[PDB]
RNA sequence: UAUACAAUUAUCAUAUUAAAUUGUUAAGUGUUGAUUUAACCAAUAAAAAUAUAAAUAAUUUUUAUUUGUUUUUAAACACCAUUAGGUAUAUGCAAAUAUAAAAUUAUAGUAAUUAUAAAUUAUAUUAAAAAGGUAUUGUUGCCCACCAAUUUUUAUAAUAAAAAUAACGUGCAGUAAUUAAUAUAUUUAUAAAAAUAUAUUUUUUUUUUUU
């Protein structure tokens, strides 16, 4: 037919029972929304909700990758500019435009280089959207609570060592110099929690 | 009162306050000195300093030291912050690998383009375009070209930028190198 | 027109689809094509039909007598896929079938990981790609 | 070894060093133990200044290595004897010498399951390598291997 | 512990709610707990459990005629010897004796 | 090569128990070893009560050598009155094991 | 030996000694202390024998 | 008024096959003074780094044992109060989320329910692109305690407790909400609550594979 199977006449075609009770979800995903823009949840580019996602958290650093416009950004010509700066600082009796010529050559090339890198990077955005991005559909991996289950596995271990007792328990922090300020008969180092 | 060396109030200058330890020559800092650099003759110490500082900053040591040396934080917030840092790292790594796996494809398409240039103009011609000395009659020409390459390859000292430290009001983070808000 | 996309997938998206000149596999492909046109089947369903269709006993172990990594040659596939569109009445002007099926492949040849596809975006599904980024699409 | 010590000592007049070492040695014999090797080293410059019993920080110190065979009961006594002596700045103790770190991890030992007698026979020097050791000992080792394995039985079955 | 961790059921959310309590609910019950505890502090509650006595039944010392806060309500009837001893306990709990372990003090403990 | 037999088990557990006991005498709080001592004592109780129905004189001389009679004492009057102390050697399967004829003429 | 990282032959001593890479001072040296703090910065100078020069 | 839980995966208080426990190290003086802080005030400042193996699995420990409260400041930091101090971290006592359960509240007679998460909410320096709502035409949105009357049940603690409730007066506690919230602990108090000690995201993220 003339358009997508996941999108009917009035908006996104409502499959699950959540869509029938909440059918704002069909026609509005945000302020970057158009009607052709339903079912493709990502909107155009340079546009609101255009950002691709990686394991659910959106990719907002793209330029920083190819080293265009970043603090860590790749610099094309250094040796030139340093050489020329040295020339300027040394003396005023002789003026070297030879250095400024090597440099302006370098720059003249740099322009085209950069346009190339930018173009290749936009191709990367396209590829990343096709073959990698989940389009914001999977749970965040990037903050510690998302990994809670992992930490649980560790707490469990420290519990089975303790005879399956103290869960989430840790040793009492003692003092800066607990070991040498305490008399014979008192614990000088922090014990296992079950051992208290 | 007694303060540690990385404490705010550590070395005070007041009518009561007096600095602690042997302070010169063989000193209080004897085996406590994290870095040592013999200054190379005719080298400004500004390159030395910016090298040290770039090093510390990129490996996130100055981060750590600034962080822990200002305020106390419970072992839970320390864990939360460090593991958050490390998981954000993990995520961005898995992004970098994707980028790179693409850029090797781009680089391939480039090398392929270069091959097509080869069989349009012939291999030797392309080599000529790339600076092959086929015009070098005698060794003196060769030594001119290689003297050029020598004067390129010699590395002028890199002055690597160190992000300034931002002093905010009550200092929620003294790791602050930018004005962005952070989750404490 | 989506037909050409489907056929592109059957030709280029499948490692070792048997010998595609043989009347058996050929008839499989023919029937499925006529069923993608006239909307009787989903593209996804017809594709999974094609790759799961019955070919020959001990298929893999006969495949070890021809292929190393299980990737056959793609000529038989394209010649059959053009043949089917010609013998079925798919286009008013005969050449168009072959041209489009050819052209759409040639354009994809330049793409990174060209003959693999994410399974969700490969065919019709609830969520889709924008018409520029669709795979064998005319708009790429 | 069964036990070892590194003893950082104050650099005194030789008669004093000799008295102190005689005291530690006699403290080991009385307690019914043996000395595999008492190794002397020079007066070195450490990375940390040590204070002595005079609370005067020291730039130089004499290093001395002990290697002992004791019971673990009565080395408590020798421990607080050594650490309480006035000519010893510091003493670090290695008890790990019988089961060091590199053995008995997921059947790393071929043809035996934790043979304890391998590392007991040895001295500390060959369990923990010193920095000067180079590929050269790989030579010497085997001339001391093969040679040994030739003369052992014949030497033993003599008497 | 003797006292109650919670008051009412603080974890009520739908099944598989992946936390013990929601913010909303826990805030409600934090309110109720707050009110009860504040009541305990201002009325100056004191309880006791004595050895060789039924334990579940705790003598309420904050209602004892000597330690009673109200000037009006009839307090409670507890044995003369036992009540003297309770009064002495409450009194000599108050201040830190050196060599003894430091224990938390408050206005409302007196 | 006997290990698992009752007499052996009882003895080794008796020893382990003494060791842990004097250990706890020295350094008061490690409750890990309190727990391990209690578990060891329980498995010792099992081993001994199986012994007296296997061969009782060895049982006796173990109790007299290592001085463990304190873990053979029935825990509390309640469960004893219901005959669940004697009910153990039923579960162990030694209840009929006597082989009378050497002792106690069955007639 | 074939697989070893360790150089076989006479080995350079400067690659062993602890104090090889380290400062070498002189009775005449001045030690300048530049301490940067968060809201402050200051400088001092010291004789090698530890005596303070200027405040 | 009687009239049919689950048993494959269910978060607050009935634990249970476990290897620990014990280590005496560091740090300190030259001299005339604006350190810390968004801002006040007291007023010497430096510091306390080492241990694996081994312990066998189950069958009668449930009145036993056990879950961050700890002598010594003539030692500090830290915290609390304010020029006059307190305190400064597992030898007494102390079961307790890691789930065995039958619609919410409520000491197990009170009201008729409650709780809940992905729709929607314009500004976080890319060669413009990442973001939250207890509201529901949505911040001029909702809500929170004390402070009066009354209604009703009772296990009557300064002035009983609990539930209905639509005044008056304080404020502004909560919705990442004007020092983020949540739970436990201890202290504090016109009232929401606030300070500190731990855990934690039902808070918003910012990302060195030996430099
Ligand atoms: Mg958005
Ligand atoms: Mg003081
Ligand atoms: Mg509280
Ligand atoms: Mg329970
Ligand atoms: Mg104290
Ligand atoms: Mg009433
Ligand atoms: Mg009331
Ligand atoms: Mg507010
Ligand atoms: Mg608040
Ligand atoms: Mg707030
Ligand atoms: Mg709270
Ligand atoms: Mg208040
Ligand atoms: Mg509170």
């Amino acid at each position: 037919r003339q358009h997508d199977s996941g999108v009917n006449q009035y908006g996104l075609k409502p499959t699950n029972a959540y869509d029938y009770i909440n059918p704002t979800n069909l026609i509005n995903f945000g302020r970057g929304t158009t009607f052709d823009n339903l079912g493709v949840r990502r909107a155009g580019r340079g546009e609101i909700d255009s950002s691709p996602s990686h394991s659910g958290s959106p990719v907002f650093t793209q330029a920083k990758l190819i080293g265009l416009s970043g603090e860590e950004q790749l610099t094309m010509c250094q040796s030139e500019t340093m050489a020329l700066r040295l020339c300027m600082a040394k003396a005023g009796k002789e003026t070297c435009e030879r250095e400024s010529r090597a440099l302006d050559s370098c720059l003249g090339r740099v322009g085209h280089l950069r346009r190339a890198m930018s173009e290749a990077c936009w191709e990367f955005n396209d590829w990343f959207i096709q073959n990698v991005s989940d389009n914001h559909t999977k749970p965040f991996q990037h903050r510690p609570h998302d990994w809670r289950h992992f930490y649980a596995q560790e707490k469990l271990v420290r519990e089975r060592q303790q005879n399956g007792h103290a869960y989430g328990r840790r040793p009492k922090q003692f003092s800066f110099g607990a070991r040498y300020v305490k008399t014979d008969g008192y614990g000088k180092r922090p014990r296992l929690p079950y051992n208290k | 009162g007694g303060y540690m060396m990385y404490h705010r109030k550590a070395m005070g200058t007041m009518k009561y306050s007096k600095w602690k330890g042997a302070h010169g020559g063989i000193s209080h800092f004897y085996g406590r000195t994290p870095m040592v650099e013999e200054v190379r003759p005719n080298e400004p110490i500004t390159l030395v300093d910016r090298r040290i500082m770039h090093y510390v900053h990129h490996s996130r040591l100055r981060h750590f030291q600034l962080f822990r040396s200002y305020q106390e934080k419970s072992n839970s917030t320390e864990c939360k912050l460090r593991e958050g840092e490390m998981l954000r790292r993990r995520w961005h790594r898995r992004l970098q690998k994707s980028f790179i796996a693409f850029m090797q494809f781009k680089t391939m398409k480039v090398l392929e383009d270069q091959a097509r240039l080869v069989n349009t103009y012939g291999q030797a011609a392309v080599n000529a375009a790339l600076g092959d000395p086929w015009n070098a009659t005698d060794n003196v020409a060769r030594e001119r070209k290689s003297a050029a390459v020598r004067r390129q390859v010699r590395a002028l000292p890199m002055v690597n930028v160190v992000p300034k430290h931002v002093a905010t009001m009550k200092q929620i983070h003294n790791d602050r190198f930018n004005y962005r808000w952070r989750v404490n | 027109d989506d037909m050409f996309i489907w056929l592109c997938h059957t030709a280029m998206s499948v490692l070792n689809p048997g010998d595609m000149r043989s009347r058996l596999i050929y008839n499989h492909l023919r029937i499925l094509a006529e069923s993608v046109a006239s909307g009787e089947m989903t593209q996804r369903t017809a594709f999974r039909f094609f790759e799961s269709a019955v070919r020959s006993p001990a298929y893999r172990e006969i495949a070890k007598r021809q292929l190393e990594g299980g990737a056959a040659t793609r000529l038989a596939g394209i010649s059959a896929a053009a043949d089917v569109m010609r013998r079925m009445g798919l286009t008013r002007r005969p050449m168009s079938s072959y041209f489009e099926l050819y052209q759409r492949i040639v354009e994809r040849s330049e793409a990174m990981t060209p003959w693999g596809f994410p399974p969700l975006f490969q065919f019709e599904e609830r969520l889709s790609l924008e018409p520029r980024l669709k795979f064998f699409s005319r708009a790429s | 070894v069964f036990y070892s010590f590194v003893l950082v000592m104050k650099p005194r007049q030789r008669r004093f060093t000799s008295q102190a070492l005689r005291e530690i040695g006699v403290a080991v014999y009385s307690n019914g133990g043996l000395i595999r090797s008492i190794t002397n080293e020079g007066i070195m410059r450490p990375y940390s200044r040590f204070r002595d019993a005079d609370n005067t920080p020291l730039t130089y110190a004499r290093y001395i290595i002990l290697q002992l065979d004791m019971g673990e009961e009565e080395m408590g006594k020798v421990d607080k004897i050594i650490r309480e002596h006035q000519d010893v700045l510091m003493a670090l103790k290695l008890n790990n010498l019988e089961r060091p770190v590199g053995i008995r991890s997921g059947n790393k030992e071929l043809q035996a399951a934790y043979f304890p007698l391998d590392t007991f026979t040895r001295l500390e020097e060959e369990i923990n390598w010193s920095p000067q050791t180079s590929a050269d000992i790989y030579t010497q080792l085997e001339m001391n291997w093969k040679e040994f394995s030739r003369t052992r039985w014949s030497s033993f079955l003599r008497n | 512990r003797w006292a109650a961790k919670f008051y009412g059921q603080v974890t009520f959310g739908p099944r598989n709610y992946p936390y013990p309590s929601s913010r909303w609910l826990a805030r409600r019950f934090q309110m109720k707990k707050h009110r009860i505890i504040k009541r305990f502090r201002f009325r100056r509650y004191k309880l006791a459990a004595v050895a060789n006595l039924p334990f579940a039944k705790m003598i309420r010392v904050g209602m004892l005629p000597e330690l009673k806060s109200s000037k009006t309500k009839r307090g409670d009837v507890v044995d003369p010897t036992l009540s003297g001893q309770l009064v002495s306990a409450v009194k000599n709990t108050g201040e830190k004796r050196k060599g003894q372990r430091t224990r938390p003090k408050s206005k409302y403990q007196v | 090569f006997d290990t698992t037999s009752p007499a052996v088990l009882a003895v080794k557990r008796a020893l382990k128990c003494r060791v842990l006991r004097n250990h706890l005498l020295t350094n008061p709080h490690n409750n890990i070893i309190k727990t391990v001592l209690a578990n060891t004592e329980r498995k010792l109780n099992h081993a001994l009560r199986r012994l007296r129905k296997v061969d009782f004189k060895k049982y006796w001389e173990i109790i007299r050598d290592h001085d463990v009679q304190d873990i053979l004492q029935p825990p509390n009057l309640v469960t004893y009155r219901q005959g669940s102390y004697w009910k153990y050697d039923w579960n162990a399967g030694l209840a009929i094991s006597t082989n009378l004829a050497d002792v106690m003429d069955p007639r | 030996v074939k697989n070893s990282e360790m150089t076989q032959g006479p080995v350079d001593y400067s690659q062993l000694d602890m104090w090889g890479e380290m400062p070498r001072y002189t009775s005449d040296m001045v030690f300048l202390y530049l301490v940067s703090r968060r809201r402050n910065t200051y400088a001092v100078a010291y004789t090698y024998e530890g005596k303070r020069i200027l405040n």
